[PDB]
RNA sequence: ACCGGCGGACGGCUCAGUAACACGUCGGUAACCUACCCUCGGGAGGGGGAUAACCCCGGGAAACUGGGGCUAAUCCCCCAUAGGCCUGGGGUACUGGAAGGUCCCCAGGCCGAAAGGGAGCCGUAAGGCCCGCCCGAGGAUGCGGCGGCGGCCGAUUAGGUAGUUGGUGGGGUAACGGCCCACCAAGCCGAAGAUCGGUACGGGCCGUGAGAGCGGGAGCCCGGAGAUGGACACUGAGACACGGGUCCA
């Protein structure tokens, strides 16, 4: 291979889009975005096969550039697009609002949260770093992103909470992680769980570095800080299998 | 030249570096680290350690042994005892065989017990 | 024979109902697409030219078809949206589109 | 080779028509290179060289471009008469319109001697 | 029909060679780039200019080729607004596991941004929905690079090596590097099988067997390799290019 590839296939679909595998042999690729074309849901998949509302592609690709989904707060047009986890994806046209979440079985599953919700995206923040003019920047994992401060230490290192007002692309209620805080565990083989800090201590030198949580049932669970996300003191509800 | 080189650990208290170190320049320390015994300590600041290991065979539930060399650079500054063990770590390639420097240098001694 | 509707979706974007059909023959041939014309327009409760008939298959001997049929308000929008066999099924327009 | 054919180009309304010359009467014209002057006052077989410039009477012309059995173009100081091996890219020959922007054709050299078929000129009188 | 932009490097095919850092898994480039695309911030001011089409016309059985007058665009350029990059000296603030990358000031040097839109809708034109361009940062995606371990057979192949092992300076690359180069040294490698000959895409798996084990690499998916044999550059984030060019057989 000597290009991006253009095409995927559908033998090469996973089982995380719960996806039936040898219907084609050809099966939608996302043209680069903001997330991974495995770990992401596909716009066909969910117009088409989700709600009925397509049984072709020409139907589902004609109804979402009319329009029946804004996904962050400003338009889509066409089926190929990365939707990435932690998102907002919206049916204005039927008021439904989903959270992109793993299952325990690791499958992508839209859970649906009331219209308020939608309002808010939860930012956990995916490096800080200082840009021109001597301000830093904030920045996701599906390149959403807001500039300008007065540089400092500010609200933390990396772990944060930001509410999202998503038509207006601001932040606003700015709010640590602690040792007493929520995180929804979003990557590992641990997910789908939410819970309560236990102590964010870690392995203080190297490459792996620990986070240690409890839930309500409270059962000791161990993920990395990359794959610890910071709900806040809750926003989102959980993810159920 | 003498400053952290993470892991909680320092190199020796004397160490002065040349540019072909993790300390000096764009060639920096990152990741993993090894540890080995020494062989040939005669080409200049080179020294190179060798790492015996084990591999396992399931038709017989029984070992061999294999032993595997990799060639490290030594800083002028220290200089390592043969057959004892010198601590390595992982910069970016110095020349072609090279692309470890040495950190960290023990060096042990015995005789019958 | 005898139509029954099983399952009704409600499509308010384009302003149609998604329906489901099983249809009866016992002892009888196959249903005639001729007379479920005739039928349909009553079950669905839509003008005759634009209650649209689709998909059905047969059972092997097990007398039951299971099948699909559209309720559409617009005339304007059903010719353009939909995929081509259900066009010709119903009689509106053939396949579009060639090289 | 073959005999001269002269396309007397108008700029002043932006026709060319072409008259027929012995190819004999070129043997004042050989060695020149491009942009050098032409008498005509044997050579114009027509009272307006079809269109012109108007008695003619007894023009110069100028040495637009020549061109070759196969159709070849001049390029200016390709040196000597006889066909050449260059890579041509944009300009008189063989253009690229794909993928590499390259092309060795063979071309008709500059200096003027009858393999030329047909030289264009330019009414500069 | 001509410039623009984007695909044509993909998709599809085959597996000859290659026993190797090919491939798998874990690591890891803080040495390196990444356009179309996606995000957030900001910018598109002014001046300059063309060639087909059209008009006219020559040749070749052809392929194919033309010379000129006029002329449009998101046409092609310059300047400024800056930004980028290098280099010397001071110091803080963000990120890190550390090394230390990112901040800012200053001096001197270079390069020296950008472009717009028809019938509609939104704004006053620009702009935007839509399509695309520029700069700063990020993301995604692709390319290259390093390490651990695993990585066939014949000992009627036992000793192998001269950029060859290392040091120092340097060139060149997107970039680390004996990659290439000058100098300086004589090292490096080997019986836990080096080197040489020979054979073979590798993996998920598959076939068989109660198992242990044996046998296999085929449809299919994953990664690499090839496109009459060999050599060679250009345009593009991406080709030394599977239905492109140059050239040799």
């Amino acid at each position: 291979r000597k290009g991006p590839k253009r095409h995927l296939k559908r033998l090469a679909a996973p089982t995380s889009w719960y996806i039936e595998r040898k219907a084609y042999k050809w099966a939608v690729r996302p043209r680069p975005g903001p997330h991974n074309m495995r770990t992401s849901i596909p716009l066909l998949y969910i117009v088409r096969d989700y709600l009925g509302y397509a049984k072709t592609a020409r139907e589902a690709r004609k109804i979402l550039n009319e329009g029946k989904f804004l996904v962050d707060g400003r338009v889509r047009k066409d089926y190929k697009f990365p939707v990435g986890i932690m998102d907002v994806v919206s049916i204005p046209e039927t008021g439904e609002h989903y959270r992109v979440l793993p299952n325990r079985i690791g499958k992508l599953i839209l859970h649906p949260i009331s219209e308020d919700e939608a309002f808010i995206k939860p930012l956990r923040i995916r490096n800080k770093r200082m840009i021109k003019g001597a301000r830093v920047q904030l920045n996701f994992h599906d390149g959403t992103n807001h500039i300008v401060s007065i540089a400092e230490k500010d609200n933390y290192f990396t772990s944060y909470t930001v509410l999202m007002k998503v038509p207006e692309r601001e932040i606003l209620e700015v709010l640590p992680f602690e040792k007493g805080a929520y995180v929804f565990v979003t990557q590992g083989k641990n997910v789908a769980r939410k819970g309560r800090i236990v102590e964010i201590k870690r392995f203080p030198m190297g490459w792996p570095d620990v986070v240690t949580i409890e839930d309500e049932e409270g059962e000791l669970f161990d993920t990395l800080k990359e794959y610890a996300f910071v709900v806040g003191t809750d926003k989102p509800k959980i993810s159920l299998p | 030249m003498m400053r952290d080189i993470g892991l909680r650990v320092q190199p020796p208290a004397e160490k002065c570096d040349d540019p072909k170190c993790p300390w000096h320049g764009n060639l920096k320390i990152h990741g993993r680290v090894f540890e080995g015994i020494v062989v040939s300590d005669k080409p200049r600041k080179t020294v190179t350690v060798e790492r015996q290991y084990y591999f396992y065979l399931n038709k017989y539930e029984r070992y061999e042994l294999r032993r595997s060399k990799i060639h490290a650079h030594n800083p002028p500054c220290i200089n390592a005892k043969v057959g004892d063990k010198v601590l390595i770590a992982e910069t970016r390639p110095l020349s072609k065989t090279k692309h470890f420097v040495v950190v960290a240098v023990l060096e042990r001694a015995e005789e019958r017990r | 024979m005898e139509i029954r509707i099983k399952e009704i979706k409600e499509n308010k974007l384009i302003g149609r109902k998604e329906i489901y059909f099983e249809i009866y023959h016992p002892g009888e041939p196959t249903p005639s697409r001729k007379d479920v014309k005739g039928k349909l327009v009553a079950m669905l409760d839509l003008n005759p030219e634009t209650t649209v008939i689709q998909y059905i298959r047969s059972y092997f001997g097990s007398y039951i078809s299971k099948g699909y049929a559209k309720a559409y308000d617009s005339k304007e929008r059903m010719l353009y949206i939909e995929p081509e066999y259900i066009l010709i099924r119903d009689g509106l327009i053939e396949k579009k589109e060639g090289e | 080779m073959a005999t001269f054919k002269l396309v007397i180009s108008d700029p002043k309304s932006g026709i060319a028509k072409q008259v027929e010359i012995t190819g004999a009467e070129t043997e004042k014209l050989i060695g020149k290179r491009i942009g050098d002057q032409i008498p005509a006052k044997e050579l114009n077989i027509n009272l307006n060289e079809l269109f012109g410039k108007e008695f003619p009477e007894d023009v110069k012309l100028e040495i637009r471009g020549g061109t070759d059995k196969d159709g070849f173009p001049m390029r200016p100081d390709i040196h000597g008469p006889r066909r050449v091996r260059v890579l041509l890219s944009k300009g008189p020959g063989f253009r690229p319109k794909e993928k590499g922007e390259r092309r060795k054709k063979t071309v008709r050299g500059n200096t003027i001697s009858p393999e030329i078929v047909q030289v264009n000129v330019k009414l500069v009188y």
